RNA sequence: GCACGGAGGCGAAGAACCAUGGAUUUCCGAAUGAGAAUCUCUAACAAUUGCUUCGCGCAAUGAGGAACCCCGAGAACUGAAACAUCUCAGUAUCGGGAGGAACAGAAAACGCAAUGUGAUGUCGUUAGUAACCGCGAGUGAACGCGAUACAGCCCAAACC
RNA sequence: AUACAGGGUGACAACCCCGUACUCGAGACCAGUACGACGUGCGGUAGUGCCAGAGUAGCGGGGGUUGGAUAUCCCUCGCGA
RNA sequence: GCUUUACUGCAGGCUGUCGCUGAG
């Protein structure tokens, strides 16, 4: 079975985004729907998930482009891995 | 031109076969890439 | 290696699937710092997680769970 | 005694003569709007299915099947062709009409084998044959001493390979003697000539 | 149908059957066309039954002609079951033999009469 | 209009693509049959003896 | 791993490596819920069949494979110093199908005619003989014999 | 040396290493065969015209095929014990 | 490749006959 994160896209795009919008990008499944994506961010991050962009990459790989509610802090939840 | 998904994946790994043989196999190797394609010399399937 | 044949087998089928999830933490996270250019790695780890999680499963299939 | 059977064979060495001859005329008419090939419950000739290993049991099947009367249904050659091969009226294909049947029976029940055949009439342009076919995988079947062994691997297709009974006669394998040098054991191993 | 010359009133076919289930109780009677035949054939047979409900017909298209040139009896019932029922069989019968009835020697033998009248 | 040089501009329509089942770029994507495989044309494998020397 | 780098790691809890057996085994693909250039849409033996508790409940078929094998369809260049019959050749090529081998096979045979042989392949021979043929060019067996290997049986029906 | 087959090893190696002769083991095939055994019952005399496979055997028309000639094998149309 | 009262054949069209096919 295939799991709906593969690993967190960390770059210099990504930071700005997640510094000035408290969101988090990640590589996903291709196969994954916002709707799992959302899910599977919450429960391993424990946070509340606002809204999620998808992208199909030209490097094969899903991205997700994941929104934190203001509740939570990116910066944080991405400072501990 | 409009690309689906599988389409897409295709290029994708096309231009990943695309990079260079990392020096660090030239070295373990004690010594090319033949499947080199350039956009515009080379044509891709499909 | 860190984690054993006899050691898994020893474990009740709740306790693999908690070592498993437990794993499969620290793969992700190992991914990440990987993902991050992060150079405090250890090769033989991220390699290992995924052998003793490979190893669990086998168990957790051949015990019926 | 004469048996019961018998007089179904009987009556059918001349099939245009006295009571079958009526039934023919009665069921043609619905033979005439009938499909290629229809499974029917019982044999037309009971005396001659059970003589060719007809058994009424199960995994036992027969059918009766339509074919067009006649020559090959041979399309003109459309390039160069010597004289003796620009022919198309007078050729005639090199198996028999009933043995069209029994494929045609054969495919329409893939899993089945066929057993033997025989025919059961024609009118102007048809020709009718009904075709015993057998299900290899019933048990019943596997456990009957004397089908049992249609249901061995070596026999899957047989009908397609010739070995059927209308099968090895128009292969010309029915004499042992004078005539066959160029039958046995095979047209193709003969390097076909008969 | 083809091998049927004369129709047999729906009375009379149940004093037939009913003749014919004493018959396999007091006396004797053979089940099947081919076992009917060799009755008629050996002169054994003194009551034949035929069924008209029988595909093919070839079955027992000879029944009738057999049974007139050996002054064997014989009469039509319509449904192929009820003359298998009535001989005592789980399953259906083309033809039936009653080859020496049973406490029917007398109903029978007027059916048989009662046959012959009905042309 | 020249059938050579000129002619060729026109070509920007797009006929046989990758294959599903050979992985072939032969697949007439406006026929949907494979001229290398058979996909969608037959089941069994387009195949022929004339592809070799007929001893070989 | 090929693959001899860098870093790191595994192995006496006996690793590497080898054998056997087992686990896992994405998507397309016969491809089978339906559609599609390997993806997508809302439970699926699609299709054709056998049995049938008549419910896909129990089963079968499909496609592959180096050639070999069996059954069908069947050229021409060429040779004949042209060319039609003939030849090339039942070759090439095509359609269908089996197996580890296929096919054949226990005489309505043979016919060294016999007071004789005794299922069938195949090998050697018989023989380029008999037979065919614009009787041209060409084509071309069989019985028998010596070997190989050997093996003989079951229904339909009569009577039950 | 029952081992002087072959290979490797910084140059021509029986004796440096692998191996080689000898002996031994395992798997696969032979084969679910042969042998053994269980059950079944073979055969003979006399009498009996009870049974023994039809579009068949066979004939004719037309084609194909074959060495098959009148005397090959097959298909088709018609007839038919 | 093409043509025709060149040679030989082949489709196709017309026509007789047999089968399908029966009653007075
Ligand atoms: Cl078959
Ligand atoms: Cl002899
Ligand atoms: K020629
Ligand atoms: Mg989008
Ligand atoms: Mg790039
Ligand atoms: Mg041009
Ligand atoms: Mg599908
Ligand atoms: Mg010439
Ligand atoms: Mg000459
Ligand atoms: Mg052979
Ligand atoms: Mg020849
Ligand atoms: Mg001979
Ligand atoms: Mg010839
Ligand atoms: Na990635
Ligand atoms: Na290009
Ligand atoms: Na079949
Ligand atoms: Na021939
Ligand atoms: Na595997
Ligand atoms: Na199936
Ligand atoms: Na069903
Ligand atoms: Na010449
Ligand atoms: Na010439
Ligand atoms: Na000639
Ligand atoms: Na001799
Ligand atoms: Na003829
Ligand atoms: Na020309």
């Amino acid at each position: 079975s295939w799991d709906v994160i593969k690993h967190p896209h960390v770059t210099e795009k990504a930071m700005n985004d997640m510094d000035f919008q408290n969101k988090l990008q990640f590589a996903v499944d291709d196969r994954a729907s916002k709707g799992e994506v959302a899910d599977a961010v919450e429960e391993q991050y424990d946070v509340t998930v606002e809204q999620v962009n998808t992208q199909n990459t030209m490097d094969g790989e899903k991205k997700a482009v994941v929104r934190l509610s203001e509740d939570d802090d990116a910066q944080e939840v991405a400072s501990r891995i | 031109g409009k690309k689906s998904k599988a389409t897409k994946k295709r290029l994708a790994k096309l231009d990943n076969q695309n990079s260079r043989v990392p020096a660090w196999v030239m070295l373990k190797t004690d010594e090319r890439n033949h499947k080199r394609r350039h956009w515009r010399r080379n044509d891709t399937d499909e | 290696t860190v984690l054993h044949v006899q050691e898994i087998r020893d474990m009740t089928p709740a306790e693999r699937e908690a070592e498993l999830d437990d794993l499969k933490t620290e793969l992700l996270n190992a991914r990440a710092v990987q993902a991050a250019g992060g150079a405090p790695e250890n090769p033989g780890r991220i390699k290992e997680l995924r052998k003793a999680i490979a190893r669990i499963k086998t168990i957790q299939g051949e015990e019926g769970d | 005694a004469r048996s019961a059977y018998s007089y179904i064979r009987e009556a059918w060495k001349r099939p245009k003569e006295g009571q079958i001859a009526e039934l023919m005329w009665h069921r043609m008419q619905e033979w005439r709007n009938e499909p290629a090939v229809v499974r029917i419950e019982r044999p037309t000739r009971l005396d001659r299915a059970r003589s060719l290993g007809y058994k009424a049991k199960q995994g036992i099947i027969v059918v009766r099947v339509a074919i067009r009367k006649g020559s090959s249904r041979r399309t003109r050659f459309n390039k160069g062709r010597r004289s003796k091969r620009m022919m198309v009226n007078r050729i005639t294909r090199k198996k028999n009409i009933q043995r069209i049947a029994e494929e045609r029976a054969n495919r329409k029940f893939p899993n089945l084998r066929v057993l033997n055949s025989y025919s059961v009439g024609e009118d102007g342009r048809h020709k009718w044959h009904e075709v015993i076919l057998i299900d290899p995988d019933h048990p019943a079947i596997k456990s009957d001493d004397q089908l049992s062994w249609i249901s061995r691997t070596r026999h899957r297709l047989r009908t397609f390979r010739g070995l059927t009974s209308a099968g090895r006669r128009c292969r010309g394998l029915r004499g042992q003697g004078k005539g066959s040098e160029k039958v046995r054991p095979s047209l193709r191993v003969n390097g076909a000539k008969a | 149908p083809v091998y049927v010359d004369f129709d047999v009133p729906a009375d009379l076919e149940d004093d037939a059957l009913e003749a014919l289930e004493v018959a396999r109780d007091t006396g004797a009677v053979k089940k099947g066309t081919n076992e009917t035949t060799k009755s008629i054939e050996r002169g054994s047979a003194e009551l034949v039954f035929v069924a008209e409900d029988v595909q093919p017909e070839e079955i027992v298209m000879h029944i009738p002609e057999l049974a007139d040139e050996k002054g064997v009896p014989f009469i039509f019932v319509e449904q192929q079951d009820d003359l298998g029922h009535a001989a005592g069989l789980e399953v259906g019968s083309a033809a039936a033999a009653v080859t020496d009835a049973g406490a029917a020697a007398t109903v029978l033998e007027e059916i048989a009469d009662k046959v012959e009248e009905l042309r | 209009t020249g059938a050579g040089t000129p002619s060729q501009g026109k070509k920007n329509t797009t006929t046989h693509t990758k294959c599903r089942r050979c992985g072939e770029k032969s697949y007439h994507t406006k026929k949907k049959v494979c001229s290398s495989c058979g996909f969608g044309k037959s089941a069994k494998r387009r195949d022929y003896e004339w592809q070799s020397k007929a001893g070989e």
